[PDB]
């Protein structure tokens, strides 16, 4: 049975690293969305800054 | 064992490649002391604008990358490989990718100004080295020298 | 230029500033330069097989011949020793016959291999000094 | 089937330090060691036949014969009167 | 500036000016004295093809 | 330098003879004096000259061995040999490290490994009484073990860069510093040196065990089998090693064995056996001279693969059958049969 | 349940174990199982020795 | 025996202080792979033959030998 034990061990290690990879992808997406959509309490600090009206119809 | 045998064969092959390239470099860019013996032979001025070393002036031996490409065939994407064999191939692709202390040179044809910083003795020494290497291999119909100095 | 049996004179040097006087014999030698680069090898076993050859000669037949000659010389010597020792301790006439046989055999052989190989012939003739001395 | 190990792209993930030695790793080490030994004692690295491993196996077989005969005559002494 | 390089040679070797620090360009930068270059130039002055 | 070497040797000899015969404390004193002088002179001149340093170092083996073998008071015995072996091994290991290969590493390795061997055996002999047969068996077995494992032992003793094997999931195996790879020629020369030395030590231990086994007249035929089998194995191993000196030692094992058996026979009152040993030595020299005159014999291409494999199997069988017969030689099987 | 069922469950339990005692999950080698099986095979040596002594007793007077 | 136990304690503390002084022998990442396998073999075989010696020290083997 060591056959299938090693098989599932290889697969599960591969799965753990791809889990980590997709979680990195998700955290990247989330950081992007939080850069675009800050909490409302942050909006008081936006105006008068290089980012004040940044979104333009290509974004 | 079989893969390591194949790898020894490939190492020998790339060693032959590196030796060939090294001999070619030593033929086209000999030591600066040997420039005194070139004039008056059949190698007086022997570069023309159809060579592969026309207007490249040796600046000293340096670790130069092997001219020929050394790459492994595909299927190395994310599938794991045998540890010992992969380690040997890694060592091979790292070490043998470069030829050691081969004479490298500056291509004057692809430049327009060269600023040489350093101590006057050393700067002038290296500049004279390049100029000697240049004029002792090209003819005055395809090369020229001019200087502006305080004295 | 080079002082014969020595190291060449530096090119920048002036002949007078280097030890020289009329009548010195000078050779015309190649300027000294170190090795181009040593072999760089990343496989340990291949390194061992490669670099050992710069000091290793194969077994071959010449080693067998030299070892055989050495074994024969040792046989002559130790046989002489044992023979004379037994003859002294016992006087059984046997050590005498044996050492005399070794002595006559080796003095014949030292003339036998005379033209096959010179060094072996001279070496056997030399080592034959002990057998004949002990025999007489 | 599955055998892979993709590159981790997450910097905030886990890095597996203090590795053990796998069966594969120890087999590979024993192999490379026998290969260095062959390349040193002999001038072979092609490893088509390894007389050194045969010699070691021979001496160990001698030892196995030893211990086997020992325990055999031991139980023979015990069981027989 | 790959077409207009800046080379510093004062270390016994030449180093190029890339983005960030210097990058070693050669290890043993050959250099000949004025006397050797003079000997070469004199041996050269014989021939002419212009 | 030659004069000084001669001085040390003749002084050790004279002083040992006086210390044993007359029994005067001057003996130990003067051997220790020249021993300390030689060792400190070697450790000093190591920087001023290499060949002289290693020559003095390899010569220092005689004074220290003669000294420690007598530092134990009372009658001579096993602990004396233990102390001598300890001194030889320590000094050899000390002299080995600190210099590149100059073929002094070879002789130092040989002396050190044989010293460790005889050290272990002397410890066994001293800690509890053990008959001569056991001692000879221990020597033969230890020399065998050193010989068969000589290759990889020399490899790891040369301090080769450890082979890097990365496990799944670990980062990439970065190339080792160019400095180590540059050093490699020195390390493989040292490896060959250690190899020759350890092979020589194996031969010496083997012949020592052999003479210890078949010196006496009440030796079992099993002792003769052990000795002749070890010799035949030392000869058949010459087909394995592909270096010159290693093959030479492996072959000459049988020759040195025959000579030593002869000397041990003639020291005792066994003279007919001494003549027989001379005859056997003559047979060995005859084999040598035949192989020399005919370069189509002792050339592996002059034999079919069946006979080559037959010689291989013969070597394997002899090596395997050595140690069980060795246990049969001592009363191990008898002991366990009666327990 | 199948042999595969119990094999999978025991393996994932062992992997959880390797995930709180060690701190790897690759399960390339499983020293925890090594030690547990070492204790077990010690007990097995004991039981085989016990029945061995049992039979050895039945033979002798 | 108390003094000898104190000496054994000294040896243990010496091993500790040696390992802490030199961090090059305090991490088996700097031991050769067969050495690490030998350590593993020792631990495994040790804990394995522990419990038989256990049942030997107490009267089990002797028990069934008599019964």
């Amino acid at each position: 049975t060591e056959e299938v034990d090693a098989e599932r061990a290889d697969y599960l290690r591969y799965l753990s690293v791809v889990r980590d990879n997709v979680r990195a992808h998700a955290a990247e997406q989330r950081a992007a969305l939080e850069w675009s959509h800050p909490e409302p309490e942050v909006l008081a600090t936006i105006p008068g800054t290089r980012r004040q009206w940044e979104r333009d119809p290509r974004d | 064992a079989d893969y390591l045998r194949y790898l020894s064969v490939v190492r020998d092959n790339v060693r032959a490649h590196a030796a060939e390239q090294r001999a070619a470099l030593e033929w086209s860019h000999p030591e600066p002391e040997v420039l005194a013996t070139i004039p008056g032979t059949r190698r007086q001025w022997e570069r023309d604008p159809r060579d592969r070393d026309f207007l490249v002036l040796r600046a000293g031996r340096h670790d130069v990358p092997l001219d020929a490409a050394l790459k492994v065939k595909d299927t190395a994407d994310e599938i794991d490989l045998e540890p010992v064999a992969h380690s040997a191939l890694r060592g091979l692709l790292d070490v043998q990718r470069t030829v050691r202390d081969a004479p490298t040179g500056l291509d004057v044809a692809k430049l327009a100004r060269i600023t040489v910083i350093g101590e006057a003795d050393e700067a002038r020494a290296a500049i004279r080295a390049w100029i000697a290497q240049a004029v002792t291999w090209h003819d005055p119909t395809m090369l020229g020298v001019a200087l502006a100095a305080p004295d | 230029l080079a002082p014969i049996g020595g190291a060449p004179f530096s090119l920048d040097a002036t002949l007078d500033t280097v030890g020289v006087v009329d009548g010195d014999l000078l050779a015309l030698q190649a300027v000294p330069s170190g090795p181009p680069a040593p072999r760089i090898v990343e496989d340990i076993a291949d390194a061992a097989v490669i670099f050992s050859e710069a000091r290793r000669r194969q077994w071959g037949p010449t080693h067998i011949a030299r070892g055989a000659a050495l074994a024969l010389i040792g046989l002559i010597l130790v046989g002489t020793g044992l023979s004379v020792a037994h003859r002294v301790i016992t006087g059984d006439l046997l050590g005498q016959f044996i050492v005399s046989g070794i002595a006559l055999a080796t003095v014949i052989a030292a003339l036998a291999v005379r033209n096959r190989s010179a060094v072996l012939a001279t070496s056997l003739a030399v080592t034959a000094l002990v057998p004949v001395a002990a025999a007489f | 089937f599955s055998s892979r190990t993709p590159v981790n792209e997450n910097p905030d993930g886990v890095q597996y330090r203090r590795g053990f030695v796998t069966r594969h790793q120890v087999s590979g080490w024993r192999f490379v060691m026998r290969r260095i030994a062959s390349g040193v004692a002999l001038h072979d690295t092609r490893m088509l036949v390894d007389p050194l491993r045969t010699q070691s196996r021979a001496v160990l077989t001698g030892a196995l014969i030893l211990v086997t005969g020992l325990v055999g005559c031991f139980i023979f002494s015990l069981f027989r009167p | 500036d790959p077409e207009r390089p800046i080379l510093r040679v004062a270390d016994g070797r030449i180093e190029r000016w890339q983005v960030g620090g210097w990058q070693p360009c050669v290890d043993v930068a050959d250099a000949m004295s004025a006397a050797e270059a003079a000997h070469i130039a004199r041996r050269l002055s014989r021939w002419d093809s212009n | 330098a030659l004069a000084l070497i001669g001085l040390i040797l003749v002084g050790t000899g004279l002083s040992v003879a006086h210390r044993v015969i007359t029994g005067d404390l001057l003996g130990q004193f003067i051997v220790s004096g020249i021993a300390l002088a030689t060792v400190i002179a070697a450790l000093a001149v190591r920087n001023r000259s290499a060949v002289l340093a290693t020559s003095l170092a390899v010569t220092a083996l005689v004074p220290v061995a003669a000294a420690f073998a007598l530092g134990v008071p009372g009658d001579f015995g096993a602990p004396n040999v233990l102390l001598a072996a300890a001194g030889v091994a320590a000094w050899s290991l000390i002299s080995m490290a600190g210099s590149p290969d100059d073929r002094g590493i070879a002789v130092f390795t040989a002396t050190a490994v044989t010293g460790v061997g005889v050290l272990l055996v002397a410890g066994a002999a001293s800690l509890w009484v053990i008959s001569s047969d056991v001692i000879g068996c221990a020597l033969v077995l230890l020399g065998l073990i050193v010989t068969v494992q000589a290759a990889q032992l020399s490899a790891m003793w040369a301090r080769f860069p450890l082979p890097v094997i990365p496990a799944p999931g670990d980062p990439t195996p970065a190339a080792r510093p160019l400095s180590v790879l540059a050093d490699l020629p020195r390390r493989v020369r040292v490896s060959q040196a250690h190899q020759t030395g350890v092979i020589a030590a194996g031969v010496l231990l083997g012949v020592a065990g052999s003479v210890a086994l078949v010196s006496s007249a009440n030796a079992s035929p099993w002792a003769w089998y052990i000795v002749v089998a070890a010799a035949a194995g030392a000869a058949l191993r010459a087909r394995v090693w592909d270096s010159a000196a290693c093959k030479a030692w492996l072959l000459g094992h049988s020759y040195l064995l025959a000579v030593a058996l002869l000397v041990a026979f003639v020291i005792g009152d066994r003279y007919q056996a001494a003549l027989w040993a001379l005859a056997a030595l003559a047979v060995l020299v005859l084999v040598w001279i035949v192989a020399a005159l005919n370069p189509k014999i002792a050339s592996p291409d002059t034999y079919s693969l069946p006979m080559r494999r037959m010689v291989g199997f013969l070597a394997t069988g002899l090596d395997a059958s050595l140690i069980p017969v060795m246990a049969l030689l001592v009363g191990l099987f008898s002991l366990v049969l009666d327990r």
